[PDB]
RNA sequence: UAAGGUGAUAUGAACCGUUAUAACCGGCGAUUUCCGAAUGGGGAAACCCAGUGUGUUUCGACACACUAUCAUUAACUGAAUCCAUAGGUUAAUGAGGCGAACCGGGGGAACUGAAACAUCUAAGUACCCCGAGGAAAAGAAAUCAACCGAGAUUCCCCCAGUAGCGGCGAGCGAACGGGGAGCAGCCCAGAGCCUGAAUCAGUGUGUGUGUUAGUGGAAGCGUCUGGAAAGGCGCGCGAUACAGGGUGACAGCCCCGUACACAAAAAUGCACAUGCUGUGAGCUCGAUGAGUAGGGCGGGACACGUGGUAUCCUGUCUGAAUAUGGGGGGACCAUCCUCCAAGGCUAAAUACUCCUGACUGACCGAUAGUGAACCAGUACCGUGAGGGAAAGGCGAAAAGAAC
RNA sequence: AGGACCGAACCGACUAAUGUUGAAAAAUUAGCGGAUGACUUGUGGCUGGGGGUGAAAGGCCAAUCAAACCGGGAGAUAGCU
RNA sequence: CGAAGGUGUGCUGUGAGGCAUGCUGGAGGUAUCAGAAGUGCGAAUGCUGACAUAAGUAACGAUAAAGCGGGUGAAAAGCCCGCUCGCCGGAAGACCAAGGGUUCCUGUCCAACGUUAAUCGGGGCAGGGUGAGUCGACCCCUAAGGCGAGGCCGAAAGGCGUAGUCGAUGGGAAACAGGUUAAUAUUCCUGUACUUGGUGUUACUGCGAAGGGGGGACGGAGAAGGCUAUGUUGGCCGGGCG
RNA sequence: UACGGUGCUGAAGCAACAAAUGCCCUGCUUCCAGGAAAAGCCUCUAAGCAUCAGGUAACAUCAAAUCGUACCCCAAACCG
């Protein structure tokens, strides 16, 4: 059956990934958050 | 013109294997480990001035490193890129 | 060797600056990676002395 | 400083060894020394199929503290504590009890 | 396997699947029910 | 947005309150119009969004010296 | 500072050093790829693509530098239009982003309580947003008081759960006045006399002290048990040092230290002194903050829910007197007292801890204490925001088991 | 010619049986409907929570929908167990 | 000359409890009298870990199907080789895109992983392996749409949007046959080619744009006609005469 | 012939017929529901440059960088 997952590597990076993150004011707080959590990776770009 | 400073930082090691074997016992090309930001045209200037040969053409691939792990630490190698060194007839190394 | 590289004009150390990257380290890298060169230590001490040669290089010139 | 240093010859004063004089062979950053003749251990350990192969129950020495060596006077012929004197701007070693400059 | 099994006892913990109990298992307590009434 | 330029006078907040006395709430607004004002000293018309308060000020201080606070104060007209 | 070193798992190999250019520690420098405000244009972050100028004795290719936007200032240009403004180009200076809490401001809930609920509460809390500093804010009476007086602001203890506000329910809750912490006043609206007169600010220099490496630092042996002694027994010594930690069991005297006494080539923080620059003292006379105070309507803040409601703030409509004047004194009037708004600056007491150092605990000791004693915000889960583990201890020494 | 006819791919899902601690958190097998159209499909884009989208079922919006998910107010409140 | 803890025994108090001691343990414990509490668990469909129970039970994942000989090995139903048998063959073959990311190939090991054994493996360990002017991306151009100097708007954050700038799933230059590696190939090698730019020489010469025109430039259905891929048969060639 | 293969040599290499859903065909006929854009490409000139620069043609020479390239890909490698 067709999961929910269907995997694209353009749709991942222009949707949540980090030059998307930085394009708005919620996303770098979305960044802020993530490092100062002290995270090994923010985003997800590869 | 390359610098020469720069044109001693590309090559790195020279490539043992036996598909480099074959490649110099036949079909004259020495394979090569270059540096990972290295041209085409830097390679073959560096073979043209620090081996003193005649090089045809150069092709360049570059390798992926492997994920080893030890114990139960894993980690990625490093990717290094390899050089196709197609000198001319008069060669020796 | 600080003094020494200390006392030279800007052209000589950039004639030992060629030969510290030309006779000693490609040649110690060729020869360390292809089975030879039992004696490794003189890979560190040659790069060191370029970084000497490249400090007092950029020292000498200008400020 | 540091008080027991290289070439130095000691005696042991706690354990296995107590009151045995022997010369440092070497003093590890761990603040532990190895004297020679001291602190005899018995290794045995297996024939490397590398370069060559003694086998065997090799007998070694064995790190004791800096702590439980003492350097041996010799002028009274007993152990000795170390102190700290400047003369002519060398910073020397030298006993205590009899004063006097290593 | 450890984590593997603390992820997989923590699938129906979110459910909202009213024709099957707990989520997952299969009966007939619709019709128990709607016969009750 | 809604400030007087003359003025500065932003939309506040308040209370819509009834006969209930229901709290709710709500903004007051200035009456902000788009006046263009000649000025003699400069021979132009000088366009503002003031306040029908801003055009109070400005006919007893004169446009001159409103026009100086402006540009004293850096909002650019 | 130094006789030992080349960081750890983690041993090796190859070496460096031992009286000084090994290594280690500190000050100041040098280098500091790429991404990221990212700033030459773009972009799916860590990549793609340039333009301009300078230089390159193989200049058919390289190397270096500059090129973002905005604000302010200046220069040169420049429309409709004549002058001119808009605009354009270049240069100089500044900004931009991140950060835990504290602070000021712009917005601002609801669950809940009222044993339902709508006024009210929760609560100007949570949260969102803007801005700033090492603190911020406030602040030098158009303030109280009461016919006596006090004398800016801020913080603490009372006043006092008081007076009051309140579907007079639930609840909310002062001030006056008293005791303390700390204490500091000034400038412009404006001319003349007079000048550098105190004042601070920016810098140099000198002194003192502190930080960033360090140095010296007392005094014990014998015997018994024991694998091992610091323990038992016996006899000594130190102490301005018996804080603590380690050492093969519990050490003042074995080691590192502690008390104590000293140390800086260099870079710095603070405090005096002093050089220069800027700045202005002080005297006489004058002025003494207008769409403002007040008002009508709507709303908000004041403990005070419009009520008899003073006072403050203003979205809207209006609108004075201006020292023979005006504000307040809790509706309001008169008498009396007090003060001078419509301009601004100002230390200390105060709040907080991302971060550093030292010390302390009738705090925890591995299901506790941080989520995390261990390569933990990891593994893993989720498209994502986000969620988020488990897992310490051989021995005194690997002597970690040759054969 | 045709929202034409029969019928594969392709899209669907009418019946039955199995399965129901499944091979599978919706399938398999045997039949079944559409199959040039209001079709189907790939890649990208846009719409967002009292909001979207809906040939309308309160359907769908990441196995969640008479109001998503995450985090917070928050230890809501619980005359009840 | 042996603490806490653990595990027995004996004595003792009305009880919660106390005391002594054997063995394990191997370094801490604490009277008395006061003081403070994270102060006492069998229950909360309590939380965490461990271990039972059903139970050596159901099951071992398409009813495409195996049989034998030989090899390797400590061991072979499963691995390798061979001969047979069966299954798919508009797929259960071959080549990619997306997605993954070394699973590829070779040697070596059988702990765990593989619903059994395993000598085997997409498992462990080590080494090797991905070669481009022509393929694809980058690049030039744009659609939907995004972002957006100024700008218009908005309590703030921010919304919209002009110039512009990005954005393929579309438009734009060029390589084919044969051979080869254990593992790459339109990339390497052999042969034969083609494309676009720079520079130089020579001959002729009007060149020149974020400007004008053309072109690119593009629907559904249907119908034949001409072909080719491809196939079948004959001829030819090599082999067989069972 | 390390029996895994490794080299050497190598005949014929034609014709007829059938034939696509591929090609001519972005065609042709027809039908309403009336069927992307912009660049490369070809042309025209404006400002300018005009015995220069540039354009065209031939020849020669140089350059074509960078990243992907393994392997699965209707699947035991992707989503489950």
């Amino acid at each position: 059956m067709k999961r929910t997952f269907q995997p694209s590597v353009l749709k991942r990076n222009r949707s949540h990934g980090f030059r998307a993150r930085m394009a708005t004011k919620n996303g770098r707080q979305v960044l802020a958050r993530r490092r100062a959590k002290g995270r090994a990776r923010l985003t997800v770009s590869k | 013109m390359i610098r020469e400073e720069r044109l001693l930082k590309v090559l790195r090691a020279p490539h043992v294997s036996e598909k480099a074997s074959t490649a110099m016992e036949k079909s004259n090309t020495i394979v090569l480990k270059v540096a990972k930001d290295a041209t085409k045209a830097e390679i073959k200037a560096a073979v043209q001035k620090l081996f003193e040969v005649e090089v045809e053409v150069v092709n360049t691939l570059v390798v992926k490193g492997k994920v080893k792990r030890h114990g139960q630490r894993i980690g990625r190698r490093s990717d290094w890129k390899k050089a196709y060194v197609t000198l001319k007839e008069g060669q020796n190394l | 060797m600080k003094a020494k590289e200390l006392r030279e004009k800007s052209v000589e150390e950039l004639n030992t600056e060629l030969l510290n990257l030309l006779r000693e380290q490609f040649n110690l890298r060729m020869q360390a990676a292809s089975g030879q060169l039992q004696q490794s230590h003189l890979l560190k001490q040659v790069r060191r002395d370029v970084a000497r040669v490249k400090t007092l290089l950029n020292e000498k010139a200008g400020a | 400083a540091a008080k027991i240093r290289r070439d130095d010859e000691v005696i042991v004063l706690t354990g296995k060894d107590k009151g045995k004089r022997g010369k440092v062979k070497n003093v590890l950053s761990s603040g532990k020394v190895i004297v020679e003749g001291i602190n005899l251990v018995k290794k045995h350990q297996k024939p490397v199929p590398a370069l060559n192969q003694p086998g065997g129950i090799v007998e070694k020495e064995a790190a004791i503290q800096v702590s439980n060596v003492a350097i041996f006077n010799a002028a009274t012929g007993k152990a000795d504590r170390v102190g700290f004197r400047f003369e002519d701007g060398k910073k020397v070693r030298f006993f205590k009890s009899n004063s006097e400059t290593i | 396997m450890d984590i593997n099994w603390r992820h997989n006892q923590s699938t129906f913990y979110h459910f909202t699947s009213d024709h099957r109990i707990s989520g997952w298992k299969e009966t007939n307590a619709m019709y128990v029910a709607l016969n009750s009434q | 947005s809604r400030v007087c330029q003359v003025t500065g006078k932003r939309p506040v907040t308040g209370n819509n309150r009834s006969h209930a006395l229901n709290a709710t709430k709500r903004r007051f607004l200035p009456n902000l119009h788009s006046h263009r004002f000649w000025v003699e000293s400069e021979k132009r018309f000088v366009t503002l969004r003031v306040s029908a308060k801003g055009m109070r000020v400005i006919d007893k201080k004169g446009i001159d010296t409103v026009l100086a606070e402006l540009r004293a104060r850096g909002e650019k007209y």
